[PDB]
């Protein structure tokens, strides 16, 4: 909240939405096949959680 | 050229200076020579050249003599320093540019180029075992 | 959707640097069939076989040849062979699917591939439509053979015959099965009597088990130390 | 230009092989995947080590050992 | 490379490197001293394609076998194994007559055998053996 | 442990070098900055037994075994057989090395 | 400790006389696309008149020796295949049910 760095980034998103992000994730970690998004949700949580 | 000679021997020995080191600057002036041996060649003039090859002064000046006459054309030349791993590797022996760097590289243009080794040099009468 | 589509045939196209993704992607794109389409299939090989045949027997000027039987005669012989293709091109997926369980052996996957291929030709070569099954049960046979064949002949670096490769096989699989239930590991003797055969035999076919080794490993310590000149 | 090695060239010609050259250069195209009988623990016939092809094994011996 | 008169694009090469402007210029010229060097061996493209490959001499990729008759072979044997088996099924299989998807992937397999074979690792994956 | 010499003992198998290593009878690697060091002695003969009549010249041995024990003069050396790998290699590359 | 080997041949230490050998005639020979090649065999050698040659085919000997023709028997063929388990009349049946396809195609 109080950083240039939050400001910057939050304004260099370039990828918004809850579940776009999770589907931008989860395209960039596949890539080469169709997404789905609840997997997306959960193979964060498999990977590291 | 002159200076830089003068500029690369001396500032060479400066260092040997620093740690006691008796080295005569002949040894150094070999090194020196070998390095300017090639000017760079920008205009194809009249004799096929290319820009930016790099190509002996003698043999730059050989041509020169036999195409003043019949075309005198010269091909626009400058003399330039070119680096230790970079003047091995620009020469004209390939068996001994083989021992250098990506082998394929070396032999597949030689190759297309059809380009005979002459064994003059001492690198090469050492591997094919010639009396050196 | 339109998103996950334009990414997936974004991501879909990229280097295809591997031949194996290029031949899986290749023959994906024939169609699978069922019995009545091995059927129709087959009858038209049948018939264009028996066109040929009769091709064969009028090659000496036994029958004057209309132009139109003639004609009808060699589409019906083309035919054939165009209904063989599309039934190879079908079963193609099934050698993929038998060829991919017999990998990390040895040989080389699209080779293995390659010689389902060939027993898929045997297979839709020697295959009968009139006992009436699946053509995929009859073709497993042919295939899983030519592929063992290939994996007895082309998968060692001195070439064995394929009876003495079974028995290896054969001692290979009762080996673990007696080292795993044993607990311990057996002696020869018992495996000998296991496989009702002599001791002796059992140390040849094991002399003849051992694959040779390559002389381009770095088995020094040093890199550059090479193992085949370190030899008298 | 001789391959005779007379140890005196002065000349080293690099180049393409043709096919041509290539087929000119082999004696007989091998054409069998089998290096060694895995009993006798001789060269196979047409294999990667074939003495009708490359040359015997044993000094001035025919594989047969007729001559 | 039959249907290619070398000498066309030699004299076309040779006209965009006189007159042109920019990269084209450069372009050509890069283009120029590969299509000069065919053009000035007696050499031909023909051999870039490869119709025959020759075997390096069994002495040299020896199978040499130690004391309990292990032997060791030489790792070029695998190689020769592996495009000698490819060239004979792709034999076959032209013989029997087949669908071209499985002969143009036949082709396909003894081309990176080939490949693998002068240089392993050059295209794609490198071939490995035991221990990978 | 250390004290090591060899007239003539083992050789490779792949290479015809003579084999090192105090386990055998073992040679001594003649390494790259001893060839430049007897270049710059401009002992051209000596280099020239040195990569030839005592590593590779594998009929050049026998005939200089030959000469010393018969005590006549050391013969000339003759084509190193690492030379000869190296030209059997290139024309196995398809590269026509005329 | 040292591990050796052998490979596998004999190695003998003779003179190499050439001089005195066997004496020996050549047999000329010719392939299918005619190329010439000249194999020694011995004086005392029956000459095969074919020949596997150093082209990589079978080259005939070049004189009108008349070797054997073929000597073999063709393998099998789809055809054969097929008759293994159908009748004449069986896949002439089947000829005729697409001759009817065929004309069902054509003008019916
Ligand atoms: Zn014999």
């Amino acid at each position: 909240g109080f950083s240039e760095i939050m400001r910057s980034t939050l304004e260099k998103d370039n990828t918004v939405g809850t579940d776009e992000a999770l589907l931008d994730i989860y395209r960039k970690l596949r890539p080469g096949e169709p997404p789905t998004k609840e997997s997306a949700q959960t193979l964060l949580e498999n990977l590291f959680f | 050229p002159r200076e830089v000679q003068i500029h690369l021997v001396r500032e060479v020995q400066e260092v040997y200076r620093a740690q006691g080191v008796s080295i005569h600057d002949k040894h150094i002036e070999v090194i020196v020579r070998q390095m300017l041996r090639r000017v760079t060649i920008i205009d194809s003039g009249s004799t096929e050249f290319l820009p930016g090859s790099l190509i002996d002064r003698a043999e730059f000046e050989a041509e020169n003599r036999r195409v003043v006459a019949e075309g005198g054309e010269p091909a626009a030349g400058r003399p330039v320093l070119m680096g230790i791993t970079k003047a091995s590797l620009a020469t004209d022996s390939w068996l001994s540019a083989a021992s250098f760097q990506e082998t394929t590289r070396v032999l597949t243009d030689a190759a297309i180029n059809c380009r005979s080794d002459k064994l003059n040099g001492l690198k090469e009468n050492v591997i094919i075992g010639k009396l050196i | 959707s339109e998103a996950l589509r334009q990414a997936r045939k974004d991501a879909e196209l990229t280097a295809s640097a591997d031949s194996v993704r290029a031949y899986l992607k290749q023959i994906g794109k024939v169609a699978l069939l069922n019995a009545e389409e091995e059927v129709e299939l087959a009858k038209r090989i049948e018939a264009g076989l028996y066109a040929t045949q009769l091709m064969t027997e009028l090659s000496e000027r036994g029958e004057k040849l209309p132009a139109a039987q003639r004609r009808d005669m060699m589409w019906i012989c083309r035919d054939g062979d165009r209904a063989k293709n599309h039934l190879l091109e079908a079963n193609l997926r099934l050698v993929v699917s038998l060829a991919k369980r017999y990998t990390g052996r040895g040989m080389a996957f699209l080779d293995l591939i390659q010689e389902g291929n060939l027993g898929l030709i045997r297979a839709v070569e020697k295959f009968d439509y009139t006992k009436g099954y699946k053509f995929s049960t009859y073709a497993t046979w042919w295939i899983r053979q030519a592929i063992t064949r290939a994996m007895a002949d082309q998968a060692r670096t001195i070439r064995i015959p394929v009876h003495m490769v079974e028995v290896i096989n054969k001692l290979g699989r009762i080996q673990r099965e007696l080292l795993q239930d044993l607990g311990r590991e057996p002696t020869p003797e018992e495996l000998a009597k296991e496989m009702d055969i002599t001791p002796e035999k059992v140390l040849e076919i094991q002399q003849y088990a051992r694959e040779p080794i390559s002389l381009d490993q770095t088995i020094g310590d040093e890199g550059d130390s090479q193992l085949g000149d370190f030899i008298e | 230009g001789a391959m005779l090695d007379v140890n005196f060239f002065d000349e080293l010609r690099i180049g393409l092989a043709t096919a041509e050259d290539i087929r000119q250069w082999s004696y007989g195209e091998v054409k069998k995947p089998e290096t060694i009988n895995y009993r006798t623990l001789k060269p196979e016939k047409d294999g990667l080590f074939c003495e009708k092809i490359f040359g015997p094994t044993r000094d001035w011996e025919c594989y047969c050992g007729k001559y | 490379i039959e249907n290619f008169d070398i000498d066309a694009e030699a004299e076309s090469l040779r006209d965009v490197i006189r007159n042109g402007k920019g990269q084209k210029k450069l372009r050509a010229l890069k283009r120029l001293k590969v299509v000069a060097a065919f053009q000035q061996s007696g050499n031909s493209p023909m051999g870039m394609v490869l119709d025959a490959v020759p075997v390096i001499p069994p002495e040299l990729r020896p199978m040499v076998q130690l004391d309990g008759g292990r032997f060791a072979t030489s790792d070029l044997n695998d190689l020769y194994r592996r495009v000698i088996n490819r060239n004979n099924r792709l034999k076959r299989l032209i013989d029997l007559g087949a669908p071209e998807i499985i002969v143009n992937n036949e082709k396909r397999m003894l081309q990176e055998s080939v490949d693998a074979l002068f240089d392993n690792g050059r295209r794609g994956r490198p071939v490995t053996g035991p221990g990978n | 442990d250390k004290i090591h010499a060899r007239s003539t003992g083992p050789y490779s198998m792949i290479t015809q070098q003579p084999l090192g290593g105090k386990a055998q009878f073992g040679g001594q690697r003649f390494g790259e900055m001893e060839c430049w060091a007897m270049q710059a002695y401009g002992a051209a003969y000596t280099l020239q037994e040195l990569l030839t009549i005592k590593s590779d010249d594998t009929v050049g041995r026998v005939k200089v075994y030959e000469a010393i024990v018969k005590g006549e003069n050391i013969p000339e050396p003759g084509i190193p057989e690492s030379f000869k790998v190296l030209l059997k290699e290139l024309q196995s590359l398809c590269l026509n090395v005329e | 400790r040292v591990l050796r080997g052998s490979r596998l041949g004999a190695v003998s230490y003779e003179t190499d006389r050439n001089h005195d050998l066997a004496p020996r005639q050549i047999a000329r020979y010719r392939t299918d696309n005619g190329e010439e090649f000249e194999v020694p065999f011995a004086d005392d050698a029956e000459i095969p008149g074919t020949w596997l040659c150093r082209n990589g085919m079978e080259g005939t000997l070049i004189e009108g020796d008349l070797p054997e023709p073929k000597k073999v028997k063709p393998p099998r063929t789809h055809w054969d295949m097929l008759l293994e388990r159908r009748s004449i009349e069986e896949l002439e049946e089947l000829l005729k049910e697409r001759l009817e396809l065929i004309r069902s195609r054509r003008r019916g």
